[PDB]
């Protein structure tokens, strides 16, 4: 079983160091796998279901 | 005064007959479940033994 | 509950329909017109710039000249309101030539149903609606629906329907008694525009054969335009037409008819 | 003015409810499925 | 404002194999029968007329589609499909999922067409209920008409035949695409060709003579780009009409009448309801169109 | 409720002569590239595609646009107002040349085709030229084109063979437009209609071959009965076209070309950025309407 991505509203933690530099390039050419874009009208916590 | 009272006694009462429509709908949908799992007598009796 | 629904209905007022003030010669518009009659407009010249011309489907029966064979019932009504049609036909001197070259359907602009018309001796005030649901102008607000006679309306009918059924207006030029004379019918279907043009051709199967054979000794290029379909507005589906007889005359009346307009499109 | 008022009904005060176990669930629109896994042992 | 959705009762249940297709095609467009809330599966399938046991009717499917409402999927539960509908003037958000991939942009002009590139691809089956949900597809109008152009050419050159690369393939700029036309029911498509034949021969009797003379002075003197449909050889039939003299006031009474019949070819080249797009994204594949029927 | 205001911020100020021209045009209908409320001057007007123009590359720009209305010209920044579908407005008849809109009529939006002194406004301070569209009543807009389309053909006939075109015949019935009990002079010496004169003429010879190839294929026991009548309207010379002189893989190239002009010429007159005026006054040039796209 390959571990996948999921959009479930985790209680995320904040790190002191930043992440945001060179991310916009890295979506076009894959620096890292398991990514999914979200635009601002739909970038939120999804409704939890089970 | 007799017109503002002649409107809110219709809007609340229409919700009373909307709230009535669910308790009538509870008894309908339980009996809709009980009949879709209801085999008749002539089938079940020989299977039941 | 009561309190949550106490606010969720306050925040929705619906838009008001438009109103086009019309101003008619009183001999071209009868006093006994049913409130909810569909209208038209005819604006040929521009030199007067004072008074306006309106045409009902009843009054257009006098100008058209289609006989009582294809339309018996309004023929009793169009005559009892207009004796010789002289109050109507004297304004338009080209009632035999506009039917020749086919320019009458380009001049009509459909408007919609009536709202409020104060009858007067010389100049009759007429208020109609163009957009929106037909409502009254003044304080006694009565929902005026559009009314069509059973003589002019021709219906088109598992039929899966959307949120829409429309009313059309065909206007077909022909020649009876070897003189030109148009013909007007009304349609009602929500079948989309790609079907009704294929259905109106089957409504005029025995008419196209009885013109071009009648006009084969001489045929003119300006005769080749044959009809024009407009789009008058939408009826909400599941709303039914109501039969109604008026002094008699059987008239269908629709409810909740919101009105629109459309360009005249040629079909043949 | 003379009006009628219809007789109101309760589900739990009808004798139908001997054939149902009744647990009120607050947010059922948040549910996808539910399941009961029986495990029947068998003697020989 | 206006609070809308559509939940659809699957009558028994559905499997886990056939759920893999209904989950993969989320955010797509399908029509449904009547604008209810609560609903059975036997209205959402476009293939209540696109059956397996009989041959389909590609015009009649498209002719069915301007009637019905259109709906967008948003969620899938294994006993209930939850959708959302499309009001006749409503700014919504559509997502580009559809497998023959055609790139969009801002201010394009979409169209909803029957599945013609592959039948088996756009028809998934649900044999837990004995029914197949059939998807339509959205296509920009540069191929919204250019498939209906190619489809009307095919039914002309089937009766004459009863070659196979010119009568079937559809040419978007850059590529070609094979249609899925093998067993059709053309008895309602030949009525459409019997509705071109009336408008076309009328447009062959009032051809304006001035425009005929400009072809005599262009296909042999200069070299226009799109005169290369012809060769240098002019048709012999054009000179057999050219011989009558010119008439300027009778190239107005022929131009005006010819102009009126080209309002009438918006009655046989109709699409379904249209989607005016006003904002599009390229790396999210999410548009935001404006629905307006007719 | 909803808000709409399209503020156009300028780089440099406007001069005195530059401002007083737009003070008179305080109410008009202008195209616009997008609907977000902060744009530059390079997004309004038809000069995005028009500033050797064509007709069709502007007519396929108006129906795919979002039109806006001037309300105020303050000397540092323009201001517009977006126009929803089915939205009441207030339009001031300001367009040059003058046409005398009649009340209760239908108004269409057409690209300009006359000389450039009347249409554009040259702004020196920012280096951009705005281009207004030509708002004509819809009957005259279908009439002002169908004569200049005739006139542009005779401008090409008389350039190669002069004896076939008479200047006494040509500039007498192609410079007067009899509409609404009046006439109107038109200022014509063209370059805008240099494709419709070719699209209608490359279609002009494909129709007589077309309406016999389409009728030899459609003959059977179940012909639609109306084409028994419309079989006779075609002239006798068109009924003798022997299609042996063109091959079958050449005839397909003469159909996919043929049908594609029959649509794309018919569509550009059934494109509807149009608005229905319901009230008007003559000596004030005030008018109200509502908009309905396509």
């Amino acid at each position: 079983m390959e571990a996948t991505l999921e959009q479930r509203p985790f209680p995320y933690l904040a790190t002191e160091a930043n992440l945001l530099t060179q991310i916009k390039e890295s979506a076009a050419d894959g620096l890292f796998k398991s990514f999914q874009l979200l635009l601002g009208k739909d970038a939120r916590e999804g409704s939890v279901r089970f | 005064f007799t017109e503002y009272a002649g409107a809110i006694k219709t809007i609340t009462s229409a919700l009373q007959f909307g709230m009535d429509a669910l308790e009538r709908g509870l008894v309908d949908t339980v009996l809709a479940v009980k009949l879709r799992h209801a085999p008749p007598v002539f089938i079940l009796k020989t299977l039941g033994d | 509950t009561v309190g949550s629904l106490h606010e969720a209905l306050r925040q929705a007022p619906f838009r008001q329909p438009t109103y086009g003030d019309f101003l008619v010669y009183s001999q071209t518009f009868s006093p006994q017109e049913p409130l909810g009659t569909f209208l038209f407009s005819f604006k040929q010249e521009d030199n007067g710039s004072s008074m306006d011309m309106l045409l009902t489907p009843t009054s257009l029966f006098m100008l058209s000249g289609m006989e009582a064979a294809k339309a018996p019932q309004t023929h009793k009504v169009a005559g009892v309101w207009y004796g010789s049609g002289s109050g109507l036909a004297d304004f338009i001197p080209n009632l035999s030539e506009l039917m020749d070259t086919g320019e009458f359907h380009t001049l009509l602009t459909p408007v919609g149903p009536m709202v409020q018309s104060v009858h007067s001796t010389f100049v009759t005030k007429v208020t109609s609606a163009m957009k929106g649901v037909g409502l009254a102008r003044d304080e006694p607000r009565a929902h005026v629906g559009l009314t069509l006679p059973c003589d002019m309306l021709v219906d088109l009918d598992r039929e899966p329907a959307g949120l829409n059924v429309t009313i059309y207006a065909s206007l077909v030029y022909l020649r009876v008694n070897q003189r030109p004379s148009m013909a007007l019918t009304f349609f009602q279907s929500g079948k989309g525009f790609a079907e009704v043009v294929a259905m109106i051709k089957d409504h005029f199967t025995d008419v196209i054969r009885t013109k071009y054979i009648q006009l084969r000794h001489e045929l003119y290029i300006n005769r080749l335009v044959f009809g024009a379909v407009c789009t008058l507005g939408t009826v909400p589906f599941d709303s039914h037409p109501v039969h109604q007889s008026l002094n008699s005359l059987p008239v269908l009346v629709f409810a909740n008819f919101e009105a629109a307009c459309g360009p005249w499109t040629v079909f043949l | 003015v003379y009006t009628n008022v219809v007789e109101f009904v309760k589900f739990l005060e009808t004798a139908l409810a001997a054939a149902c176990v009744n647990t009120e669930f607050k947010d059922l629109r948040r549910m996808i499925d539910g399941k009961i896994q029986f495990k029947i042992s068998m003697p020989t | 404002a206006l609070d809308k959705s559509i939940v659809v009762n699957l009558t028994s249940r559905l499997f886990a194999d056939e759920l893999a297709a209904l989950q993969s095609k989320i955010g797509s467009v399908l029509p449904l029968g009547d604008c209810h809330r609560l609903q059975n599966i036997q209205a959402l399938g476009l293939g209540c007329v696109c059956s397996r046991e009989t041959s389909p009717d590609y015009i009649q499917i498209m002719q069915y589609l301007s009637k019905c409402t259109l709906a967008v999927l948003e969620e899938v539960r294994p006993d209930s499909l939850r959708l959302t509908r499309m009001d006749p003037s409503d700014n919504l958000q559509i997502k580009n999922v559809y497998a023959p991939f055609f790139q969009w942009d801002s201010n394009t002009q979409l169209a909803v067409l029957p599945p013609l590139f592959s039948r088996k691809d756009s028809t998934i089956v649900l044999e837990s209920n004995g029914f197949d949900i059939v998807f339509p597809m959205v296509v920009p109008q540069q191929l919204g008409h250019a498939i209906l152009q190619q489809l009307l050419v095919y039914h002309i050159y089937s009766k004459i035949s009863a070659l196979d690369l010119y009568t079937t393939n559809v040419s978007f700029m850059g590529r070609t695409y094979r249609l899925d036309v093998d067993n059709t029911d053309p008895r309602t498509a030949l009525r459409v060709l019997d509705d071109l034949s009336m408008y076309l021969c009328i447009l062959s009797a009032l051809v304006p003579r001035g425009c005929l003379r400009l072809l005599t002075a262009l296909v042999r003197h200069d070299r226009h780009p799109l005169t290369e449909v012809f060769e240098g050889v002019v048709p012999d039939e054009v000179t057999r009409i050219d011989l009558d003299q010119l008439s300027v006031p009778d190239d107005i009474t022929r131009m005006r009448v010819m102009f009126s019949y080209l309002q009438s070819l918006s009655s046989i080249f109709n699409l379904g309801p249209r989607l005016h797009v006003y904002a599009y994204s390229a790396e999210t594949l999410a548009a935001s169109c404006w629905y307006s029927p007719r």
